[PDB]
C-alpha cells in the first residue's frame, strides 16, 4: 500500500572486530 | 611504525578502521598513521588484493609496517594482543 522498510538491532555497538563491509570504488 | 588505510571516504566501517589507527597515533610518540583515497583516486579491492599478495572481497583495507594488515578486525585483535595480553 504506502508503508517504510525498518531494520531492528538487537547487538549493542561494541567497539572490537566486525571483519567486513562491502565498500569500493 | 608506520599504518596506510586504503578508502576512508566512502563508508562507516572503513572510516572506524582508520580512527582505529588515528586513536593509536593520538595514544603514542612511535606509531604514524596515512589516509590514501581508493573510491576517488580510481582504485578498488582488484588493485589492493594483488599489492597485498592475498585475495581480499571487503573491508577493512590497511597495512602496518608497509604489510596488509586487514584493519578494523585484525587491528582490534593486534591491539588486543598486546594491551589485554
Amino acid at each position: 500500500g504506502a508503508e517504510d522498510a525498518q531494520d531492528d538491532l538487537v547487538p549493542s555497538i561494541q567497539d572490537d572486530g566486525s571483519e567486513s563491509g562491502a565498500c569500493k570504488i | 611504525m608506520q599504518t596506510v588505510i586504503f578508502g576512508r571516504s566512502g563508508c562507516p566501517y572503513s572510516v572506524r578502521a582508520k580512527d582505529l589507527a588515528e586513536k593509536l597515533s593520538n595514544e603514542r610518540d612511535d606509531f604514524q598513521y596515512q589516509y590514501v583515497d581508493i573510491r576517488a583516486e580510481g582504485i578498488t579491492k582488484e588493485d589492493l588484493q594483488q599489492k597485498a599478495g592475498k585475495p581480499v572481497e571487503t573491508v577493512p583495507q590497511i597495512f602496518v609496517d608497509q604489510q596488509h594488515i586487514g584493519g578494523y578486525t585484525d587491528f582490534a585483535a593486534w591491539v588486543k594482543e598486546n594491551l589485554d595480553a
